[PDB]
């Protein structure tokens, strides 16, 4: 191969960053950290893959270029371009096994693995298609992932629901304690279709989307994931599984409504957290008429107390929960006014803003 | 901690 | 005990943070995980140990209170400190064995270990007495902390040489692969003394200054040092050993020097860096009529070449340097300019800024 | 590495 570009850093950097998001998991095949490199068509392409998802960039090249393709570690060419003063011309070209970097009086030979080598994800169809602000995709991820599992058994609990209904797209994450959902308006007809992405994918899909207005259309199909936005590609396998229903987690006919401050709720949980056992992490709810009262305890009989004023009209209850669960939801709520609606202290409780309906939360409680 | 009925 | 004080949150937080400082995050006793609290003549005193030092902070009592003392685990109390809203009055008193903390309507009931039991550190005569800005004594600190070794076999090397001679104080630190040096006037006769301070202890007094226009008191002794600053009072152990002589790595007569931008230096380092062994961090520097090349290799034969415009009058020579040793003195050097005395490939380079001869450093170099 | 005259 005779690969060779000039590219201005400013033009690289952000393509770099982007396509070097699949990186992370410290993998044990060499190639997988390293970018594919393709030059064609006036186009320079970076790609970055785990085998699972792949991020690809397109550069627009309009200084002399000859077509060719490599890999080479990702992490050392971005800390070279990085590193090199603001408006430098990185100039490119291959020697045999070695690609050389120059900028000013700076040169850099890397150690390069064959584009043959570097694996891809096999070719597929859209089943699926639509498009959105990236805003849109960016509130629907961003409002649930925290409620996605990390390493569990149940496979398909470790990623996101994708699911189109009507001109609705939804999102939810569950790990069997806790569930996230929202849905957010489209404005365009959708057939009814449910996907799982993986949450490795789900969080580089969520930082590739940074920019404003700027359309991302999203191609699904059978066995994959695709969303552009831009210069940016990001394509995923799907977890091949059944993910549960929403609905069944849902309190059936809610007859505590709890409405209070999100901030002075926060505030009470977390000070109250400091005195809750470390492993267990309990705090005890107790719901009287416009009062709740919040206690922590832990082995060392240590003992936190918060009495707040919030909105409430109904029966006198005590209802234990990990303390954690509760902070990620109304960390995840950026309101003014929270609304909980509970039945009784073993049952499902939800969380939701009291203004909007857009995002709902399920936390199971804890008998402690 | 209970379990979600999922 | 009696011990009863009411203080704002405001008034608190900056004395708990200062007097946790010394404590580690996995206490072997369950005291030293403790800050100390006494009341006594209009007066809050917090201290913190880890038996090597201490630091101790005095709070002024406007509101009612009453004399006495007890233990409190550090990081709870802090965290509930932090965690309570701006402006709050935090009602401290003793309820037996536990401690009583009120503000608004949160409640905080901490278990407690007996003041009697708190370790305090042996009583000792100062020997040697001196005042100084805070600013000068950072200055001090900050421009040699990073050359102390930190878990080096010749424990006296694990902290820091303070030396009074004639009017000038000065700090050593080396973790025998390079040394730095700084001297400050006092306007103060001092007899000639040379103490070692522990590296933790080092830390420990350069995040207690904040270069205000309070003065700092120093007071020495045979087997401790103290440090006074507004309410904060600093005590720690030295190290029972000899320190080398700095005199005695000084390039004798050196006949090279050379001179250059710091950050042009900084930054060629930097990119160089990237490409050299990960373990070794070995560059080379060649220096020929007004030029300097850096390169480096790795095990991957990947390569690195800098070359850069600097002034050097002088036989040409090739040197082998640690990178990160070069790159800490530079990061040190907050300066525009940078002078290096060299005499051959084989033996110490002193570093310094070209316009100022206040601090100095030298680094041993590498055999190409 | 070379080490300081110490």
């Amino acid at each position: 191969s005779h690969m060779k570009f000039t590219v201005e850093r400013e033009h690289l950097l952000k393509p770099l960053q982007q396509v070097s998001g699949p990186l992370g998991g410290r993998p044990t095949l060499p190639i997988l950290g390293n970018l594919l490199l393709q030059v064609a068509d006036g186009t320079l392409s970076l790609t970055g893959t785990d085998l699972e998802m792949e991020m690809v960039a397109r550069v627009a090249l309009v200084q002399p270029h000859e077509p060719g393709a490599t890999t080479v570690p990702a992490r050392k060419f971005f800390d070279i371009c990085r590193g090199l003063p603001e408006g430098a011309e990185i100039a490119v070209q291959l020697e045999g096994e070695r690609m050389l970097v120059r900028s000013g009086r700076s040169r850099f030979s890397l150690s390069t693995l064959p584009a043959a080598d570097f694996p891809n994800l096999d070719d597929w169809q859209s089943e699926v298609e639509f498009t959105l602000p990236q805003a849109t995709m960016k509130r629907l991820i961003e409002a649930t992932q925290f409620s996605m599992a990390h390493q569990d058994v149940r496979y398909y609990l470790n990623g996101m629901l994708f699911e189109t209904e009507g001109e609705e797209l939804r999102t939810v994450a569950t790990d069997g304690h806790r569930l996230a959902v929202c849905s957010m308006p489209i404005g365009q007809s959708l057939p009814s279709h449910s996907v799982i992405v993986p949450r490795k994918g789900v969080i580089e899909l969520m930082r590739m989307l940074d920019g404003g207005d700027n359309p991302l259309r999203v191609q699904i199909g059978s066995n994959n994931i695709r969303a552009h936005v831009g210069d940016f590609i990001f394509t995923s396998k799907l977890v091949d599984g059944r993910f549960p229903d929403y609905r069944r987690v849902l309190p059936k006919n809610p007859d505590k409504h709890l409405e209070a401050g999100c901030d002075l709720l926060k505030q009470a949980f977390a000070r109250a957290a400091i005195l809750s056992n470390e492993k267990f992490r309990g705090v005890r709810l107790y719901v009287s008429e416009n009062q709740l009262k919040i206690t922590a305890n832990n082995p060392e009989q240590e003992e936190a107390e918060e009495i707040l004023d919030v909105t409430y009209s109904g029966a006198e209850m005590e209802i234990g929960f990990n303390v954690s669960y509760v902070l990620d939801v109304l960390n995840a709520l950026k309101c003014e006014n929270v609304r909980m609606m509970l039945t009784d202290s073993v049952s499902s409780v939800q969380i939701e803003d009291a203004a909007s309906q857009s995002a709902a939360y399920v936390v199971m409680p804890m008998r402690l | 901690q209970a379990d979600l009925x999922l």
